[PDB]
């Protein structure tokens, strides 16, 4: 399973959640930004490591980071 | 002479080389007419070949056992034995032109940084400004040194972005 | 005509003229001073 | 039974050097001008990709015919 | 009443920022006590094409 | 579902496969091993004899080729055995089990070598 | 005393080139495929 | 909102079939089922290749991996404006429901969700790799 971390520079644009092609991320309430919402990664066991979320994050440096880790059938994206 | 070399004017191999090149040209000549277009061109080549070998010998170059000119790069050996024109003098000839080109480009780049849209002044050149800076670059060594002494040549370390370390 | 002269000021057009000029100067120098090897 | 006939439009475009002085005019993305050197390569890469400049088939066909 | 004035120029001090040691224009400063209220705009885009970013009060200093 | 096709789904093809030793259930794995081994073993001798390095020798060609076919059957028998060890470590057919495959590999060796020997007898 | 027999290559070359590799590959293939208890 | 229950007898779209469908994995490890309601019969594109006609009313499809189900979900939602949901089905007969986990699509913030894998710091405030060395396994400074 890969590791996905959300850092406190998130502005709650939701672009990472929309970009993710496996519904790994979601938005949750927060008080640390104007949007009052923060990205969350509750389902990292389904993450494949495409890093589409990082491509979509506007903040600099990124507020969502993916660290490729142990491989499995789900993370290796196999249908066989 | 220097490093065992000998003047090309006194080199046996150097003289033999000239005959070989002229002999090759002469062989092709005798298959044409006296004043045909090919014959005139070949004769012109032979004249340049003879002139070239006279000029290199007259220049006082050094030839090796190969009978080909060799150049001296040490400034001390060059000025000692009058070989300054091979490498030493051309060294300062190139740097003047190289600094000229670089200094002119740097002046233009600074000039447009003040404009509203510097990027559009780089793809689309401001020719009137470029020509103005092109002529003023002849004195770049003087202008370049004065910038160095006044401390405006280099940026401050605090105004340059660097990666985490 | 202002726009046309602006087109001639674009980078590819300037480079073509500049290198055409620069190359021509070098070619002409070697035409009148053939085989330069030493300043002399 | 649409008849086969000659069909044209008169003076569709104006002949001017204005756009010769505005690189990238054909594309919305590149029309804003360069900020990085990547813009320069994108200009030449997409110059003849008519199908991506406009979604109008008629405009695409007319460019192909004259090209 | 918190942070630099709108439209003023500030120098960025975040080492992990693309614009570290570079000058940008302040667009707005949030007064809601958020973590990174200061918004700065830059004339040169970063590797992702972005030209704006949010910074904390202590990560930005006035030009010079 | 899967793309239907006469090759994948035809009556004549299905019946032919169902009669092959591999798919003929109800037969002891050892017996299926012998039946499969004999067929492959008999064929395996052909190419070695005709195209081997000693093919042009009058009488040594038959012996050398068949002896090499016997060797290849021995190597194949090892491949069958270790495959069963790796695959079956912990279903309808007895063959696909640790006990069944071990018998299957043993039968293949006995049948295969018999087929190679039987092929040699045909020549001489 | 040291000199090996003149037939040593005939035995050792096939042994180390065809036999031991076969056992080594079989040993390694079984080992990697083996499942933990 | 309550967790929907899958109906295995739901009709499936009109599709001839292809070679890009389920493999032996579906029979041994798991597969995925996506269901949705269709306002009218329409042609859509199968993520496995080809075109299929969705019947009016409920529709059901089976796919080999999760990404295929969520790829079809994006098509149906964005273009045809439908609202699909899919499950994970195991060979033992168990059915697991997901997307939407709580009934609301993750793009929209919803109360009751608990933040996960959230670090209350920036990327630049992680410790150096030397400080997480010999921790029993390869560990990034972001993990701690
Ligand atoms: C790139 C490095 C380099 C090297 C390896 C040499 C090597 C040499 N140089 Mg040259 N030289 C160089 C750069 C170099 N030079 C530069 C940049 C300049 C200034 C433009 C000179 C100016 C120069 C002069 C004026 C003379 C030499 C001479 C020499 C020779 C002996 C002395 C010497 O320099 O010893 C090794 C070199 C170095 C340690 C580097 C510095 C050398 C200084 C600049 C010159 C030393 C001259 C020396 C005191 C002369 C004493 C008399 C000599 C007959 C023994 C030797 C072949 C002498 C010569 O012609 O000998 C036949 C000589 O008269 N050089
Ligand atoms: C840097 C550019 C350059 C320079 C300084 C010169 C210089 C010279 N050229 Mg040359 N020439 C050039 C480029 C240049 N040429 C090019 C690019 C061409 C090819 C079109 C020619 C074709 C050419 C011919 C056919 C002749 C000369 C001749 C001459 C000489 C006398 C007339 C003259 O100046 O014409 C200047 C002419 C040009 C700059 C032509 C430019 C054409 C376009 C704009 C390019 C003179 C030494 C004449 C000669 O031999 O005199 C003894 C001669 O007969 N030139
Ligand atoms: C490291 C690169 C290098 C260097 C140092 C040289 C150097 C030289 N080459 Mg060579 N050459 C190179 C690369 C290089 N070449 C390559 C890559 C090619 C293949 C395209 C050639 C092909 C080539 C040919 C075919 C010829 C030369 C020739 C020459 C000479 C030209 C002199 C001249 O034009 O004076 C002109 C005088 C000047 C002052 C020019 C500069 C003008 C400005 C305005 C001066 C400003 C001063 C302030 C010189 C010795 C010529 C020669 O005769 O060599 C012996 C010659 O015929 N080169
Ligand atoms: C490289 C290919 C190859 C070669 C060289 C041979 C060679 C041979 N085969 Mg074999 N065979 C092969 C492939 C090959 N076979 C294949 C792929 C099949 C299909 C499964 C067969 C099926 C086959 C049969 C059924 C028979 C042979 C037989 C023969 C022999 C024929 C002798 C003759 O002159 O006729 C010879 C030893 C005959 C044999 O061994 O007779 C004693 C025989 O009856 N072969
Ligand atoms: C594919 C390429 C190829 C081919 C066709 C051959 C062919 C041959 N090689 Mg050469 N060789 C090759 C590549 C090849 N070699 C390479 C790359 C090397 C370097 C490593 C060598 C090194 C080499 C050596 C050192 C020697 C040969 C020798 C031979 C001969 C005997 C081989 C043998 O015993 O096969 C045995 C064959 C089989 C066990 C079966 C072959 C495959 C069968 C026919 C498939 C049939 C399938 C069937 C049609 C399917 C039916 C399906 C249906 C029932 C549904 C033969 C002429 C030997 C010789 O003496 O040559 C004169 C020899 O000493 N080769
Ligand atoms: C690492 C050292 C080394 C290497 C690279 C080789 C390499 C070779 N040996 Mg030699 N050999 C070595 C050490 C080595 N030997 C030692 C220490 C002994 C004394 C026991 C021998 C005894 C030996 C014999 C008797 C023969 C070779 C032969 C060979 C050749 C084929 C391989 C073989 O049969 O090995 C066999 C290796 C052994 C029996 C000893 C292996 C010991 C280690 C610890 C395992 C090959 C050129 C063969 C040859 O010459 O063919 C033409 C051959 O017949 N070797
Ligand atoms: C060091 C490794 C090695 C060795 C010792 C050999 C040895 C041999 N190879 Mg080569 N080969 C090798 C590596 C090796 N190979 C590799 C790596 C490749 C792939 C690149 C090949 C590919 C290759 C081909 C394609 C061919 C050979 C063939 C041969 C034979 C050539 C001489 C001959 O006329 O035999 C004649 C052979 C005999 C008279 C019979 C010898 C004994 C047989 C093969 C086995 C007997 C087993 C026995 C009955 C029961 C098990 C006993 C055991 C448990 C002790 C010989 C058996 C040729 C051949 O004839 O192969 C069969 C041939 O066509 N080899
Ligand atoms: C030979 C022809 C060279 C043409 C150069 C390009 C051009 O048309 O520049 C055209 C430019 C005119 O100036 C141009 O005006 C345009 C107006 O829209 C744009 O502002 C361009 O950026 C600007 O360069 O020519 C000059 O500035 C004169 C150059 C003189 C060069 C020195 C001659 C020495 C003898
Ligand atoms: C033969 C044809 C040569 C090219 C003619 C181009 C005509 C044209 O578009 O003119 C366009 C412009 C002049 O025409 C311009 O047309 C515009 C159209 O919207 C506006 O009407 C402008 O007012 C008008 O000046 O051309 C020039 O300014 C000169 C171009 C360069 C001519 C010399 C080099 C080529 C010979
Ligand atoms: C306008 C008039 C121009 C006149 C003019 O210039 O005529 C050309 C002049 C004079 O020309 C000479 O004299 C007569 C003409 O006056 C003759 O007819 C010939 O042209 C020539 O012999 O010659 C030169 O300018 C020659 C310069 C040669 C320089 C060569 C440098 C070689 C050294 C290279 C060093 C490389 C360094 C890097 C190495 C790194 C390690 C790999
Ligand atoms: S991680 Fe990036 S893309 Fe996702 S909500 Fe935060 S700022 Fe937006
Ligand atoms: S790496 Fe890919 S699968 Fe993982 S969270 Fe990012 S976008 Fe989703």
């Amino acid at each position: 399973a890969h590791i996905v971390k959300i850092y406190d520079t998130c502005i709650g644009c939701t672009q990472c959640v929309r970009a993710c092609p496996l519904d790994v991320l979601e938005m949750v309430p927060w008080d640390g930004c104007k949007a009052s919402q923060m990205a969350s990664a509750p389902r990292t066991e389904d993450c494949v490591g495409c890093k589409r979320c990082e491509t979509a994050c506007p903040t600099d440096f990124l507020s969502v980071r993916v660290y490729l880790g142990s491989e499995s059938t789900r993370s290796m994206g196999l249908s066989y | 002479d220097i490093a065992g070399l000998t003047p090309c004017s006194e080199s046996k191999a150097y003289a033999k080389l000239e005959k070989k090149e002229l002999k090759t040209l002469e062989k092709r000549l005798k298959q044409y007419e006296a004043d045909s277009a090919p014959a005139v061109a070949l004769k012109a080549t032979m004249e340049r070949t003879k002139a070239r070998f006279a000029n290199y010998a007259k220049a006082g170059l050094l030839c090796g056992n190969d009978g080909l000119p060799h150049l001296i790069a040490d400034p001390g050996l060059a000025l000692k034995y009058g070989h300054a024109g091979e490498v030493f003098i051309p060294t300062f000839g190139f740097l003047y032109v190289a600094g000229y080109i670089g200094y002119v480009g740097r002046q233009y780049l600074i000039a447009v940084k003040g404009e509203a849209k510097p990027t559009d002044k780089e793809i689309i050149i401001d020719v009137p400004l470029a020509t103005k800076l092109a002529w003023q670059g002849a004195g770049w060594p003087l202008a370049a040194v004065q910038e160095l002494q006044r401390g405006t040549l280099l940026e401050k370390e605090e105004n340059i972005t660097v990666s985490p370390r | 005509m202002k726009d046309f002269t602006t087109y001639l000021s674009t980078a590819p057009v300037i480079a073509t003229i500049w290198f055409t000029f620069t190359a021509g100067l070098l070619i002409e120098i070697n035409r009148y001073f053939p085989d330069p090897l030493v300043f002399s | 039974a649409k008849k086969v006939k000659i069909a044209v439009d008169r003076n569709p475009v104006e002949t001017s050097f204005e756009k010769w002085a505005k690189p990238g005019h054909f594309s919305r993305t590149l029309s804003k001008g360069p900020n990085t050197t990547t813009w320069i390569w994108n200009l030449h890469a997409d110059a003849h990709d008519f199908d991506s400049h406009t979604s109008d088939l008629e405009e695409i066909s007319r460019k192909v015919f004259s090209a | 009443e918190v942070g630099p004035k709108r439209g003023s120029l500030v120098k960025i001090l975040r080492p992990e920022s693309y614009w570290f040691n570079q000058v940008g224009k302040v667009v707005s400063v949030d007064q809601s006590g958020v973590r990174y209220p200061v918004v700065v705009r830059f004339e040169n885009q970063n590797y992702a094409g972005v030209t704006t970013n949010n910074y904390a009060l202590d990560e930005v200093v006035a030009a010079k | 579902g899967m793309l239907e096709t006469p090759v994948t789904s035809a009556p004549i093809v299905a019946t032919y496969l169902s009669n092959l030793p591999a798919y003929r259930t109800g037969v002891a794995p050892v017996l299926r091993g012998v039946e499969i081994g004999l067929a492959h073993g008999f064929l395996l001798a052909g190419p070695f004899i005709k195209l081997g390095p000693l093919r042009n020798v009058p009488e040594t060609a038959e012996i050398a080729g068949s002896l090499s076919a016997a060797g290849l059957v021995l190597i194949l028998a090892l491949c069958l055995s270790i495959y069963g060890s790796a695959q079956f470590q912990s279903a309808r057919d007895p063959l696909f089990s640790a006990d069944g495959w071990s018998e299957f590999a043993a039968g293949f060796l006995v049948g295969g070598e018999a087929g190679v020997a039987w092929a040699y007898v045909c020549t001489q | 005393p040291f000199v090996p027999p003149s037939w040593a290559p005939s035995v050792f070359v096939p042994l180390t080139g065809l036999v031991l590799p076969a056992i080594a590959m079989a040993t390694l293939f079984v080992y990697i495929e083996k499942e933990a208890p | 909102w309550t967790v929907p229950t899958l109906n295995p007898d739901t009709p499936s779209p009109i599709f001839g079939g292809s070679t890009g469908g389920l493999l032996r994995k579906a029979q041994t490890e798991e597969f995925y089922v996506i269901t949705w309601e269709a306002k009218k019969e329409q042609i859509f594109e199968m993520p496995t290749g080809g075109a299929a006609i969705m019947r009016q009313g409920p529709n059901l499809l089976k796919f080999g991996k999760k990404e295929q189900c969520l790829a079809l979900t994006t098509q149906l939602r964005n273009k045809f404006k439908l609202t699909p949901c899919f499950y994970r089905v195991f060979p033992d007969g168990k059915v697991q429901y997901l997307h939407p986990a709580d009934g609301v699509y993750p793009e929209k913030v919803n109360a009751g969700r608990v933040g996960a894998n959230q670090n209350m710091r920036r990327i630049g405030q992680n410790v150096n790799p030397i400080k997480v060395k010999f921790s029993g396994r390869m560990m990034s400074p972001a993990e701690i």
